[PDB]
Order: C-alpha cells, then structure tokens, then sequence
C-alpha cells in the first residue's frame, strides 16, 4: 500500500479502565505498522485481497476535500473457516455505495453474500462514520469475536470457531478502503491525555530500542545501563519420548441374540487412527468434522475439552447402538472424565454407533502420531516429562537406566533421552543481555552469564547459535559487544556502575573502566620513641559530610474484617 | 519466572493485586541499598600508605597477608596465603547452581564471568564484590600500616613500631631486641595456626559456612518452585488449557501460578531479610575498621580482650574476617 | 539527587513507601479470577460450589496482600531498633560532647556537628579538618 | 450500598425464538440475548395455567427451573446468554430435564396443556462482556457517603455532580490509582472520600 494513515490507530486503542495521563503496555491483536502488510491497489476494477490469520483491519480514505462528493466505498469482506459447509459459522460484512450508508454485518450459516441462510446469530445494520478519517476492524483470536466499530465494541466467545480464511474487494473511487490482514498477538506501548485517549504509541516489536521502550515504560528513555532483556526462543512439547505401536480396533457394536454389557477396550501408550471407529462414508460421521476440516471422536465431554489436540491420557472405551428419533442423538448422563461420540451406522433406519470414553488414570498417553527426534544445537524451550525447560540438546555417549527418560544431579536437569538417544542438555547463555544506553543510535550490549572466548564461537558446538553480536569482548562481567573495554583506566566518579569494580563512561561513547575510591587517613599518632623523621601537615581542609538515618514511620490501625 | 513463555499466562497475571508490580520494585531497591552499604565499606576501606614502605624484620606479615606475587605462570592471583585458605575449607554443597556458583568464585579465574541466568533470574555481582579481590592489593587497598604506624609515617621498621606499642601499653619500658623478638615468634606461631584450622573446632569458619550453607538452601527453593506441577497436570499452560474444559483449566492454572508465587515472594522476603540486616551490621564493621585496624582504641574488650597489639583485616567467601592480636595475663 | 549519596537514601525511603502503598492499594481493586469484587454478586449469580470456589480466591488473594504489609512493616521495625541505638550514640557522643574514636563523627580531627530533621528521619552534619 | 451491573441505557431484548418448527425435522433456533433489557414472561404463552410452575413463592416470575454452574434464581441481572428454543411431549405430566452443559440453565412452560405439549428453551451464558437486566439504572444520590460496586469494583465514597469530561469508552476515571471520576446515564461525577468514616 501507498499510504495508511497511522495517526488513526489512536483510535482502536484501547485500556481496560481510563487512565488519566499513564503509560501502560497493551496486549492484542493490533494491526501492523508495516505498510507492506496492507492492501490498497488502483486499477480498472476493484481488486479482491485475501489472507489468512486472526483478524482484519481497515481504514477509509480521508472524504472531506477529496473531490470524491459522496461515492466512498464498500468493503466487503467476508471470514471463513477453512472448510465451509452447511455446518460452519461463517461472517459477511458490506458497506454500499455512497454516504450515509449502513453498515451490514451477518454471522450466519449459509448453504451456499448470500440472501437465505439457516441461523444467524448477528444479522445487524447500523450507520458509520465518513465525514473523517475512520478504522475499525474485527478479531477471532480463540474463537472470541469482537467487532470493532468505534465508539461501539460487540463481543461474542464461540467455542469451535476456527476462523482462518478472509477474502476482501474495494470499489476503487477518484482512492480505495485499505485492508491489514492480522497474523499474530502484539504488544504495544501508549501514552494517554487528560480524558484518557490514547495520543502516542509504539509497537514492542518493531525493533530494538522499542523492546527497551516497553520494558521500562518509557517513550523517551535517558542514559543508563538497564539490564536483564530477555530474548525469546520457540517451543517443542514432548508428551511422551519413545515410540508407540498402533493402538486395538474400537470394540463392535452388534450384540447377538439378546440383551448383553457392553464391550470395553483399553487404549493406553499407543497410535490412534480415529476415523477407524466409524464406517467411513461420510454421511455417517459429517457432525463430527472440525470447521477445519479435522476428525474428532468427540461431541461431548464432562470435565474434558471434547477438541482432541494429537495427545490424551489412555482411556477405556465402551460401544453400544440406538436408534434416534426423529434424528437427534441424546447425549446419556456422563460421569466426570467421560467423553461421548456418535456416528450413522445405517442411516435410513436411523441406527446409530456410539461411544464412550472413561479417561482413568493410567500413567500412559494415546496419540495420533509419533514423536521426532529434537532439533539439536539450538535454545528451545522444551516440555519433557511434564517438566519445562530452556537449553540446548547434543548428542552425547553417556547411558543412563532404561527405566527413566530424564536424569538428574541433584536439583540440575544434565540428561534426557528422546526416542532411544541420550541428549546433553546445555544451557543457552544468551539469554539474557543489559545495554548500556546513551541513545538511539550508540549503545553497547553486555552478556552478563556468557564467556564469549575465540574457542567457544569457533566451534561447531556453537555453529548454530552465532548471531553477530556474540562477537564481543570476554570480560569478568561476560561478554561486551561494541563498547570498547579499557581496564587500567579510572574513575572516581561513577554514575553507571557495573558491578565488580567496573563502571560505564556514557559521555562521548560507550566505555567500560574501573572504578577507584579517594584514600583517607587517620587521626592516632604513633608516639614518637627516638629521633626520627616524621610527617606533620601543613594546612587542613575544612570538610562537612552530611549522614542520613531513618527514625521513624507512621503508625498504623487495621481493621482486617473492613 | 511464572509464566515462561505463555502468552495465556501472561494475560492472566494482571488479575493479581500489583503481585508483579510489587517484586521487582522489592528486590530493586534492595539492590540499591546493598550498594549503599558496599559503597561506603570500601571508601572506609581505601586508606593511604606510607610512600616509604617500612621492612618487615622477623614479623611474616607479608608472606600471609598480602597478595601472592606472580610466579612463572600466567596465571595472575589477587589473594594472599591466608584468603585462599578460607575459600578452600568451606565445604561444598553438592551438584546444582550454587555450587556451580562458589566453585567460579574460589577458582577465581581471570576474565571469567560467574554471573548466572535461570528462568527469568540473572545474578549480578555487587559494586566492588569482595570475593575477587586482594584485601591489601588493587585499586581499592587497604593500608597495612596505619593502625600501628600511625597516620604521620617515619617510623623505619616492624620493630621500631612494636617496641613503641608495648610502650604504650605498659608492659615493656624501653623494649629491647629479646623483647621484640619474642613477640615476633608469637605473632608467626598464631599466624602460621591459622592453616590448621578445621571446621569442626573453629567458630569463625563455622560462621562462614552458615552463611553458605543458607545460600545453598535459598537456591534449591527458587529450582524446586520451577519443577514441581502443585498439582496440576502439567507445567505447560497450553497442554492445561487444550486437555481440560474452561472450569478445570482455570482451577488448576491458579495452582501453578500461586505456587510460583508463593516460592518468588518468599525469596525476596528473605533477600529483604538479609538486607535490613547488614545495615547495623556494616556500621558495625565501619567501627571495628576506624577504630581496631586503622587506629588504638581505649575500649575494653572491643577489640578482643586483653591488651591489644595489633589488628588485620582479610576477605572471606561472602564478607570480611579481622584478626585480633592481644596480650592476656 | 544525583550527586548526593544523602539525598539519595531519603528518596530510596520515599520510594519504598509508595511501592508498598500501591500493593494495597492494587490488593482491593483487582478481582484474583472471581467474576466481582463484591461478595453479594457472586453468591447471586453462581451455584453453591462454584460462589464457594470464587469468594475462596478473593479473600485469600486480599489476605496475602494484607499479610504481605504487615511482615515489610515487621521487618522495617526489627531494622530500627539498632538504627536508634546507632543514633543515640551519635547525639550523645558527636553532638553533645567531643568524642575520642576515630572516624565516628567522619574522619579526620572533629570541630562541630549539628542535626537537622528530614523526611523521616534524622541528618547529621559532621565538620571535620583533614590535611 | 448501591450496585451498578451497568451504568448506560439499555434498549428492549429481541422476542424468544419460536418453537414451531414447520413441516420436517429441525434444528433449533438461536437468538443472542446481550445489552438489553428482558421481560421473561413474554417467553410464555401469558395464561396463568402455563407457567405455575415458574412462579417463585414471593410471586415472582423466574425463567429457570436448573442449572448447570450458576444460580437458577435470576436477582434481577446476568451476563449475557444464547438462547435456544425447543417442543417437546411430556410423559405423565413430567417434564425431563435434558443433559446440560456447564454454564446452561434450563426452563419450560406448557404449550398445550390438554395434549401435554410444551415449549421449552436453553440459555447458555457464553462470554459477552455485556449484561442482560429485568431493569435500567437510576441516578445516584449526591453528597452521601454509599459504598458503590462500578464496572466490578467496590469502592466507598461520595458522589457530586462536576464539569469534567473524559473519552466515551470509558466509565470510570483514574489517576494514578485513585478512582477520581466515573460515568453514570451518561453524566459524569467526581467520586470524594468520606472522611467522617
Ligand atoms: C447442504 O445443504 C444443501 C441445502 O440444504 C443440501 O442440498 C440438498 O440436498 C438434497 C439431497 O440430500 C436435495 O434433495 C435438495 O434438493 C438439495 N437442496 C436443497 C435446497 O435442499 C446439501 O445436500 C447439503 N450438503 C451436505 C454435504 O450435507
Ligand atoms: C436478516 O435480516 C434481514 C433484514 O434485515 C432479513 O431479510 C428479511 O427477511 C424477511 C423474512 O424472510 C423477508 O420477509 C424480508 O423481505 C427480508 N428483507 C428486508 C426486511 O429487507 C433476513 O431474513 C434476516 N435473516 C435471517 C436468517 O433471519
Ligand atoms: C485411518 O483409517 C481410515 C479409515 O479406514 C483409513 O482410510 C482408508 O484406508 C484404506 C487403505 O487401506 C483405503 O483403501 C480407504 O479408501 C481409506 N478410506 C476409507 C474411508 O476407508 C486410513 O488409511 C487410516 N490411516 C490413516 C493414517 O489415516
Ligand atoms: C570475530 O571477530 C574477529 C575480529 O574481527 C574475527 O577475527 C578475524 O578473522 C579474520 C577472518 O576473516 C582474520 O583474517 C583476522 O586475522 C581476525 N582478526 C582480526 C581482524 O583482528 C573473527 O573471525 C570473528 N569470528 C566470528 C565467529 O565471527
Ligand atoms: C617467617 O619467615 C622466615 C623467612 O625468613 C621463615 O624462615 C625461613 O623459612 C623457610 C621455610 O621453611 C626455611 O626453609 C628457611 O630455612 C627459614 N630461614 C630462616 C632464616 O628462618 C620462617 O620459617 C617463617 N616463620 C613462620 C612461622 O612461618
Ligand atoms: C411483559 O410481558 C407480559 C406478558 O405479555 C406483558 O403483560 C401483558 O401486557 C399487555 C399490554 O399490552 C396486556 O394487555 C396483557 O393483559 C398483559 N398480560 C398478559 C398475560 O399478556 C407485560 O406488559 C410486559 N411488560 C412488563 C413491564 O411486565
Ligand atoms: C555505534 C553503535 O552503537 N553501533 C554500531 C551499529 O552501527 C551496528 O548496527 C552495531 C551492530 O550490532 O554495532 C556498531
Ligand atoms: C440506515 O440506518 C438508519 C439508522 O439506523 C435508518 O434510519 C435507515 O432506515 C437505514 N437505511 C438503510 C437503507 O438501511
Ligand atoms: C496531565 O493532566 C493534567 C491535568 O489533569 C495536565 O496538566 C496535562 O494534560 C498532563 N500533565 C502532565 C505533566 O502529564
Ligand atoms: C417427531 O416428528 C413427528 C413428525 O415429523 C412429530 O409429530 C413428533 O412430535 C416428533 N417427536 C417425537 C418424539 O415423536
Ligand atoms: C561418542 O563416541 C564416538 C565413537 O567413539 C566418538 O566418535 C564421539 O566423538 C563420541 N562423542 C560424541 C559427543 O558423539
Ligand atoms: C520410531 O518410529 C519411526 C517411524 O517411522 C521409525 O522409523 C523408527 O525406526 C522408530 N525407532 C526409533 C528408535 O526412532
Ligand atoms: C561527577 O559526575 C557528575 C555526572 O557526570 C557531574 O554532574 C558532577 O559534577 C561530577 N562531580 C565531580 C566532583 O567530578
Ligand atoms: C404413565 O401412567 C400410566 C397410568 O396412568 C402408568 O401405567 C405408566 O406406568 C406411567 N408411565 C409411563 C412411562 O407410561
Ligand atoms: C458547571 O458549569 C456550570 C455552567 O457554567 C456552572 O454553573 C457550575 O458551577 C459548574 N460546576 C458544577 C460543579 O456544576
Ligand atoms: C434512560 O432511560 C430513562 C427511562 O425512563 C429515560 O427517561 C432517560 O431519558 C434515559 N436517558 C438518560 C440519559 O437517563
């Protein structure tokens, strides 16, 4: 896009309660400041952009003193699962052309925007602004709608929801309504006014000195040395280490003769294939198809989330038949940690296959798939036997018993084995880094737990892990990168003190010395004995030293009921 | 430290009255007065020589006191004789990150950096950190000679400066060479007794192992608050909130989140403990300075008891232990 | 204040006083998950077991904040006892007579010393003559 | 005391969904009930008959005969709900309740008496942010010391009438974290410590 007016993302700003001239950090889906990110073309017709992600964004063209007249823009766009069928929610929003023109907003269910659907839970039309500037926007980050049409926010959680997918078209006018697809959730730094309004921000992410901005609350940040930024590194959930065989067929439903308990299974520490369980024709089990597009055993659960996420604890399963009437399959009592499901089995009698699942304590997990071996020489933060950590995995000759997965000395996690192998683990020393800040454009970084000697970077242990800042200076404080390290230099006059007898010279540039202290004297005489040499002062200086010492503090009565 | 990497998490933690808030600016301004005390120590600490240096005759005080000259290695050492003993009989701890910890700084190798980070935690050192330095070396070194030669130098030897202070203290008239030789070999036996001390029978090195060992303790606190689940069934928020349905997800993600709290605010209410402490403790310490090693005192008994010779001062693991030479009947 | 290092710990006490302010603050206005800070609220809308689940986190999340101020107002007291003792010897022994320790009143030779009241506390000013 | 579950206006709730489904098999139909305010009796046919059995011994109408985390007893507001509708034939005379899904509550009504048919409908309370209340607000009473409860936050003080102004989307006003100004049917009032307390 060619412009996006940036002054207007004030606007969709937000706080829980008013703040009267604060500082504070938000946290949501916001749209992006980068303008290679939106969608604004001029052409013959009007072009239509898609993307895919958590939310949208929009902006209308500035109408007063435009030569526009009255022609201002349609926007529709519409948010969908990644697989649409009769069974889906999905959203439709359209603008007309022209001004005072009303908003229509439609969340329903369509068979084929549509005129005629099944249900629809928002079917709304309502004014909007257009004699400014205006942006507005709606969000499904897990599954909670809000449609974002200032001053008003409508608010809605939808459970299974699985918006993925938006398509949006523009009628190009003279320009065109703007559009930001929403990937990710952002944090952002705002300055607030008297009323509350928000009148300045700063993403969090946008660069280096903006994650220094929100981590200290402060838009213009003054020289010092500010320590213990943290850098972020992705995730590897382990919920079992070895590899499983296939788990036993869903137990049959036909009973015989005559009157017979049902039949139960045990799945434990094994490969599921749900799809297995029903007959696979899909008329049968259409219900229990994921908007997207996923199987799932489950229509309902008791204390359990009835959406299987590729892990569960084993369970004992047990089948039985009915007919429904008139279609409706009645979910029976469920006992705590039961989970219930149903597909046809034949569907012109209206007979049907059920089952339900017991989830008892086994130790033992079912799964959809086995695991992969790890990603060695990077920080991840893992989660293995339930325990999460951050480090770094080599491979290692060391044996441990075949009973544990994990091996400890003393409180320190050294050893893990994933899928038969044995794997060091490491910790990633960086991090964890201070600055030493004088401005936006001149600062040092110091990587306090990380002994960056030439050896160490060299080596193909740390082949992977070699960003460009690493190659600093090792010191008795860690590892300093572009600040320039002089140890017999002095200073008795430290502001920005470093630890250990070094301090930080944030004048001209970024310098690291070594802190002095003036010496004293003292008052006895030694009683002269023979004749000898002494050394008596000349003149004295006149010197006050001031001394503060608290004394006291209020007192206080408490009523702990009140 | 609670929520790791758990954006969901995160969204949660506001809902605690100012929980988050309330830490960091208790174990900041903790570190401000630590820094205070520390500060003021070492210009206490500084102190001006003599720019004649008076010879040691028969008195081993630079053998024992003073820093280590470099040998044919480059392997340079700021401690003396009688520091590196003290950091080499205190025990160890067993396996983890404290005993990681003291091992970095007993070995005290040269542009080695000791500081760790665990879990949201960084360990930073003090403004001087007596555990890498020479009492009686360095930029910052304490005199050696101006608590018995006085504050206006000219004095020549050791034995000129006894003999003046067993005048002083009446025991001796006019102290001849037998006189000062005797208190010489006195002075080496004590000083060379100090290498044979144990644990089990020294009361100063049973005080530094105290303080060792509730460092020791503190950790493995701060590493079990990390380990354990409280009872949830996992310490992965997202594997929480995908097994569980809303009702049970939120009991068991309060669990783990007032777990982690419960262990992070205790830490920092015993570092706050610590803290309050060593305010009267280094005034205290600001006294036996001025007034023991930089000076003769005239108060009974604050020195040792008995008539009181001479004073020394040398770093420990985590502090600073005076050696008190006195005169008993 | 940034020169002063006696400024400076009577700002560390100020800022002491008003972080611990908020946390009390903050103790009754947050709602530690319940759905209300009131208590009437959500006996109404909530089932038995659910109302006792809620009202549980409200009164422990305001009893750990409570019991939070108390034990830094505990800790400070213990402080002070010896703070005192250390300040009645510098009145009765820098200010109101002429001491012989050396550097107790400062260092170097001790002329006059003079006290002045401050944000709670006390500041001495010790004179002295060094060479 | 004085509680506030909202502070703004809320105009009427849409009408309950209908229950009769027209030639074949159906599903049921979902209206969001959410920022409004309800009249619960208008869900049933109007004839006393009906509905016996919804009448609370104080005489009052109740909309809910279980549920499933929450209060059956409606005090006059909640959050905001999806309402769903259904027919049904009652055994006997007895009305049975269904399987409920946590945060559900159950109510019924009859339809047709003599051929023991009924309506009944299922609300299911899914996070709106928004409020569904038998009644508006009123304007508080200045210059007295009440204990309030605004936007989920109990606090004690003194309401007066002022000139100031702060940004629409909010209803209360902080500085620092004092609670200096709040919003009440559209007029703003400085909150101020009761001092005699
Ligand atoms: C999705 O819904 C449409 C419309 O409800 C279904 O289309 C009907 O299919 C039946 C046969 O199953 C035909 O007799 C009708 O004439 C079709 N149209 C209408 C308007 O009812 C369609 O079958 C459904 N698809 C799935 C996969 O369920
Ligand atoms: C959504 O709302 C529109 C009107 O805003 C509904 O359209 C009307 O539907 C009725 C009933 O079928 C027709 O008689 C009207 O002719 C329609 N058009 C109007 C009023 O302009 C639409 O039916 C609603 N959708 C659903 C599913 O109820
Ligand atoms: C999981 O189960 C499904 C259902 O049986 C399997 O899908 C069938 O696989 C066979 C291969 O032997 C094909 O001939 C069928 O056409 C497949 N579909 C149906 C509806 O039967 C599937 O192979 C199993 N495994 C996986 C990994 O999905
Ligand atoms: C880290 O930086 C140093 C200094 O620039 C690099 O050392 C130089 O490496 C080049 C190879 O391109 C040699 O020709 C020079 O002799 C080296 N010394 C200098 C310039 O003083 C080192 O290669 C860098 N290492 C990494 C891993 O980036
Ligand atoms: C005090 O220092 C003197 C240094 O002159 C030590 O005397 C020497 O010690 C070495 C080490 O055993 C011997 O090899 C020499 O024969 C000694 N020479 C003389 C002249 O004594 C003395 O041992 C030290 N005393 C103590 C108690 O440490
Ligand atoms: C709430 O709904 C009831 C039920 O419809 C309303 O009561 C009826 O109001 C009309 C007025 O138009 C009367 O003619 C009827 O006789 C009333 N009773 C019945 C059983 O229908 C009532 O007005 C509504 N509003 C309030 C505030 O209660
Ligand atoms: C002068 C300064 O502070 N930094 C410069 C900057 O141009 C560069 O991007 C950085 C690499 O990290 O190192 C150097
Ligand atoms: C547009 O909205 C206004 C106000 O809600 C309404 O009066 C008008 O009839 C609407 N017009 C159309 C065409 O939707
Ligand atoms: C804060 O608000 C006041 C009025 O309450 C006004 O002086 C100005 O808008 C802001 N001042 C500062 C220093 O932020
Ligand atoms: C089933 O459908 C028939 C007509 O389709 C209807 O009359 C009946 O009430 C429905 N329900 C039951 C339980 O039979
Ligand atoms: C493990 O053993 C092999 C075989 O001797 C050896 O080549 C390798 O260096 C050893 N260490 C690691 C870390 O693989
Ligand atoms: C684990 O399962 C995979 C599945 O493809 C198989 O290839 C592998 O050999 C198995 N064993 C180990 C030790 O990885
Ligand atoms: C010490 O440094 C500060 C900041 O650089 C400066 O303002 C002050 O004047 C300096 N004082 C002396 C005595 O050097
Ligand atoms: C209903 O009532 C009849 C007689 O009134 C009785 O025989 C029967 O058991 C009752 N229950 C059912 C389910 O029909
Ligand atoms: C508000 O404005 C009116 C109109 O000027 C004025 O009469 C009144 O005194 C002002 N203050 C209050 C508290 O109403
Ligand atoms: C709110 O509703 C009442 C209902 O009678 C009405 O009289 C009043 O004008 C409305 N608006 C305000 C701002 O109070």
């Amino acid at each position: 896009c060619d412009y996006v007016d940036f002054r207007l993302f004030n606007g969709i700003f937000s706080t829980s309660r008013g703040l009267s001239n604060t500082t504070t950090v938000i946290t949501g889906a916001y749209p992006s400041t980068n303008k290679a990110k939106w969608f604004c073309p001029t052409n013959v017709g009007r072009p239509v952009g898609t993307g895919v992600g958590i939310g949208v964004y929009a902006q209308t063209a500035q109408a007063s003193y435009e030569t526009g007249g009255s022609g201002a823009g349609g926007y529709t766009f519409s948010v969908s699962p990644k697989h649409v069928t009769n069974l889906t929610w999905s959203l439709w929003v359209h603008r007309p052309w022209g001004a005072n023109a009303n908003v229509t907003v439609r969340l329903c269910r369509w068979w084929q925007g549509p005129s005629s659907a099944f249900e629809c839970l928002v079917n709304g039309s309502f004014p909007s602004s257009q004699h400014k500037g205006y942006m507005f926007g709606v969000t499904w980050y897990n599954d909670f709608v809000r449609i974002i049409f200032p001053p008003t926010v409508f608010e809605l959680q939808l459970d299974g929801l699985q918006w993925e997918y938006v398509q949006f078209t523009g009628p190009v006018n003279a320009r065109m309504t703007k559009f930001n697809v929403v990937t990710e959730i952002s944090s952002v730094l705002v300055l607030t006014d008297q009323s509350g309004a928000v009148t300045r921000y700063s993403y969090c992410a946008d660069g280096f000195v903006n994650g220094l901005q929100c981590k200290l609350r402060l838009f213009d940040i003054p020289p010092g040395v500010y320590s213990n930024s943290e850098v972020e590194y992705p995730v590897a959930l382990y919920t079992v280490v070895h590899n499983m065989s296939v788990c036993p067929q869903r137990p049959e439903s036909y009973c015989g003769s005559n009157y017979c308990p049902f039949k139960r299974v045990v799945f434990s520490n094994c490969v599921v294939n749900y799809t297995s369980w029903t007959s696979g024709l899909l008329r049968d089990y259409q219900h229990l198809v994921l908007p997207n597009g996923k199987f799932n055993p489950f229509t309902e659960c008791n204390g359990l989330n009835r959406i299987v996420d590729d892990c569960v604890t084993g369970f004992v399963l047990r089948v039985g038949r009915g007919t429904a009437v008139n279609r409706t399959v009645i979910t029976p009592y469920l006992k705590p940690n039961e989970c219930f499901g149903w597909s046809w089995n034949d569907y012109q009698d209206s007979i049907y296959d059920w089952w339900i699942a017991d989830f008892v304590s086994t130790g033992a997990f079912v799964c959809e798939k086995n695991p992969d071996a790890p990603r060695t020489g990077v920080c991840i933060t893992y989660t293995i036997e339930k325990v999460t950590f951050q480090g770094v995995l080599y491979e290692s000759n060391f044996t441990f018993a075949q009973y544990y997965n994990v091996l400890y000395f003393g409180s320190q996690l050294k050893y893990v084995r994933i899928l038969g192998k044995v794997y060091e683990v490491a910790p990633c020393f960086e991090a964890s880094y201070d600055v030493l800040f004088r401005s936006s454009s001149s600062f040092g970084l110091l990587y306090r737990s990380f002994d960056c000697n030439q050896l160490r970077i060299s080596a193909s242990r740390f082949a992977e892990r070699l960003l460009p800042s690493h190659n600093g200076t090792a010191t008795a404080l860690g590892c300093l990168f572009n600040a320039t390290y002089a140890p017999n230099d002095t200073m008795v006059n430290c502001t920005n003190p470093l630890g250990d007898g070094f301090c930080a010279d944030l004048l001209s540039n970024v310098v690291v010395r070594r802190m002095t202290f003036e010496k004293h004297d003292t008052t006895y005489v030694a009683p002269v004995t023979n004749e000898r040499f002494t050394e008596l002062p000349l003149d004295h200086q006149l010197v006050l030293t001031e001394q503060f010492l608290q004394t006291t503090m209020p007192k206080f009565s408490i009523s702990c009921e009140t | 430290y609670i929520c790791d990497v758990s954006k969901a998490c995160k969204n949660l933690l506001f809902r605690y009255g100012g929980f988050c808030q309330k830490i960091e600016a208790d174990i900041r301004g903790a570190g401000v007065l630590l820094d205070s005390d520390v500060s003021g120590l070492y210009s206490t600490i500084a102190a001006k020589t003599s720019s004649i240096t008076p010879t040691t005759d028969r008195f081993n005080v630079s053998q024992f006191f003073l820093p280590k000259v470099q040998s044919n290695s480059e392997r340079f050492e700021s401690r003396s004789v009688i520091e590196d003993l003290l950091f080499s009989k205190i025990e160890t701890t067993g396996p983890g990150f404290y005993g990681d910890y003291y091992n970095c700084k007993k070995n005290a190798i040269q542009d080695l950096t000791c500081a760790q980070y665990h879990n949201g935690i960084l360990v930073i050192p003090p403004v001087m950190d007596a555990e890498t330095l020479g009492m009686y070396g360095g930029i910052a070194a304490a005199s050696l000679t101006l608590g018995i030669f006085g504050g206006q130098a000219g004095i020549t030897t050791w034995s000129l400066a006894m003999a003046g202070r067993l005048n002083a203290l009446g025991v001796v008239q006019n102290a001849l060479v037998d006189d000062v030789n005797k208190l010489a070999n006195g002075f080496n036996q004590l000083t060379a007794s100090v290498g044979k001390l144990a644990l089990t029978t020294s009361s100063a090195l049973q005080a530094i192992q105290a303080v060792v060992n509730q460092n020791a303790a503190q950790v493995e606190s701060l590493v079990s608050g990390i380990t354990e689940n409280f009872g949830a069934i996992s310490t992965n928020f997202k594997v929480i909130s995908q097994r569980l349905d809303k009702l049970e997800a939120d009991v068991q993600m309060d669990r783990l989140i007032n777990g982690r709290m419960n262990v992070l605010q205790l830490f920092v209410t015993n570092y706050k403990l610590k803290i309050a402490e060593l305010r009267n403790t280094h005034r205290y310490v600001q006294s036996l300075i001025n007034e023991c090693v930089y000076a003769q005192s005239l108060r009974n008994g604050f020195c040792g008891q008995g008539l009181h010779v001479l004073s020394l001062m040398q770093n420990a693991p985590s502090g600073i232990m005076f050696f008190h030479y006195s005169l008993i009947p």
